[PDB]
């Protein structure tokens, strides 16, 4: 019930082409996607894009 | 229809109806939904709606 | 000039994928030479490994304006 | 069981199926093994054209 | 003679954290000539070492004594004179990471190299000026004979 | 901590492999680094109320 | 069937194989949260090529 609350609440939200977040009116919900623009699931390091050390000696 | 005894067919819930919308799969969530189900024509008039 | 990302999002590459397999399943003229493949989908993707779909997609941003990008100069990957 | 919830929200689909499933790892991770009684029923159209026509006569 | 490095050890512990694994022994050697100390995984069951034991190591780029350093596969169906008639115990690993000692916080000259048999590690640890030609990913051939 | 002379010219060669960096790897370093970075980025369309409402709902 | 997050639901690369049950590798058992013990999973067979290429690639 919960989930489906969030789902509802929460599925309108998409992510346009100049990097903001609007709701279904066209309100802006976030500027850019969590102040960085990044994907979670791209994420390398601990919820940091890479991880430096690891690339290097890669 | 309902179930196994009247060959009745799976039934796309509540729930992954929105692991569809989860992956943006916008036109396979169309296709299940109304393509597979149930499709029909309707003509609307444009002036009295 | 366009301000928008240069790669192919993963949400244009299933949409280019899927109208180009679904005119080569109605009898539009395959761009490249195909060897036996069957499967119009197989031939979609041959089509755009080697960047030959006859497809603009139009990019809008929310407040109406567009831009057009040429399938063939959009930066593919994995 | 109304028109909303029975109905518009989640409604039945054809072409699906449904059996009890057991392991097998010699597949490929993106690879499920249907049964022949199920793929007999199970049907996809394929629309005819210059590139399959040999494959569908047969 | 492609021989990296050639000296006379000495065993001074064999298991020092308790028997671990059945087949293998972590060996912890010193030796004579030069300071080197020697972590060394063997195969005791193929060929028992024990305490006071005292055996010559050898480590080269190649198994050849002409010098030819072609290898593109071992044959071990091939009989030829090679390196490995005058030894009793002959691995291959890669080097696979040469690091400075941290122990000290200015000059010195302490090296470690480490060579995995595979999978049998080795830290070979000794002066910098005994570990001339050792790169990373070069291949080296162990050999190992006990003396009397 | 070696006395390893920048030139390139100290006897025993095996110290110049201790933190060995040079700029065929650097160039290499920074476009895996840039190529890491354009395509993690939260790509436009991506239905990211839903993966909220999933993330959090699982 | 229970389906907690969007990995409930994926798209596989259908094989046929004569016995009675969907068999699929091993590999795949931590996103459905299957376990092998008389459980039960649905199909679903998209009908249209569009449908085929964006369960495909997305
Ligand atoms: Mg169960």
């Amino acid at each position: 019930y919960m989930q489906r609350r969030l789902v509802k609440s929460l599925e309108d939200l998409c992510s346009q082409y100049d990097l903001t977040v609007r709701s279904s009116t066209g309100d802006i919900i976030q500027f850019i996607y969590g102040g960085d623009g990044l994907d979670p699931a791209a994420m390398e390091g601990k919820d940091e894009p890479l991880e430096f050390k690891r690339v290097l000696d890669n | 229809t309902e179930g196994r005894s009247r060959d009745g067919g799976l039934r796309l819930g509540e729930m992954e109806r929105d692991c569809l919308i989860g992956y943006g799969a916008s036109m396979l969530l169309l296709e299940r939904l109304m393509i597979s189900s149930d499709a029909f024509e309707v003509d609307v008039c444009g002036q009295c709606g | 000039k366009r301000i928008t990302t240069p790669y192919m999002t993963k949400y244009e590459r299933a949409r280019v994928l899927g109208t180009r397999a679904l005119q080569i399943a109605m009898c539009a003229p395959v761009m490249v030479e195909l060897e036996g493949e069957t499967d119009p989908l197989l031939i979609a993707m041959k089509e755009l490994k080697a960047r030959k779909i006859p497809i603009i997609i139009r990019r809008y941003l929310p407040d109406g304006s567009y831009e057009d990008w040429g399938v063939d100069e959009l930066i593919i990957t994995d | 069981q109304g028109r909303f919830r029975g109905n518009l929200s989640g409604k039945r689909v054809d072409f699906s199926g449904r059996t009890v499933i057991s392991p097998d790892p010699n597949l490929r991770i993106d690879e499920v093994a249907v049964p022949v009684h199920v793929a007999k029923i199970l049907t996809f159209p394929e629309k005819v054209n210059k590139a399959n026509i040999n494959f569908l006569r047969k | 003679a492609g021989i990296l490095f050639e000296d006379i050890f000495d065993v001074k512990d064999i298991d020092p954290e308790g028997k671990k694994f059945d087949r293998v022994s972590r060996l912890h050697c010193e030796s004579e000539s030069f300071k080197m100390d020697l972590i060394l995984d063997v195969n005791i069951q193929i060929y028992p070492v024990d305490l006071g034991d005292k055996f010559r190591l050898v480590i080269a780029s190649t198994l050849y004594e002409d010098g030819t350093l072609d290898d593109g596969e071992y044959n071990p169906t091939d009989d030829r004179p090679s390196r490995a008639d005058q030894f009793e115990y002959v691995m291959y690993g890669k080097v696979y990471r040469i690091e400075g000692d941290e122990t000290s916080t200015e000059a010195a000259t302490r090296l470690s190299a480490y060579v995995s048999y595979g999978g049998l590690l080795m830290r070979l640890q000794g002066d910098a000026n005994n570990l001339h030609g050792f790169e990373v990913d070069s291949r080296v051939y162990l050999l190992m004979k006990k003396l009397a | 901590k070696y006395g390893i002379n920048d030139n390139g010219t100290t006897e025993p060669r095996v110290l110049y492999q201790l933190d060995r960096i040079t700029p065929t790897q650097v160039e290499k370093f920074l476009e895996t680094c840039r190529d890491k970075y354009m395509r993690a980025q939260m790509e436009p369309g991506s239905a990211v109320g839903a993966l909220c409402a999933q993330s959090i709902g699982e | 069937q229970p389906s907690l997050h969007k990995l409930s639901i994926m798209a596989h690369l259908a094989r046929v194989k004569p016995h009675r049950t969907f068999r699929f590798n091993e590999c795949v058992c931590t996103p459905y949260n299957a376990d092998f013990d008389g459980d039960e999973m649905n199909l679903h067979l998209p009908q249209t090529e569009e449908a085929k290429a964006e369960a495909l690639v997305l």
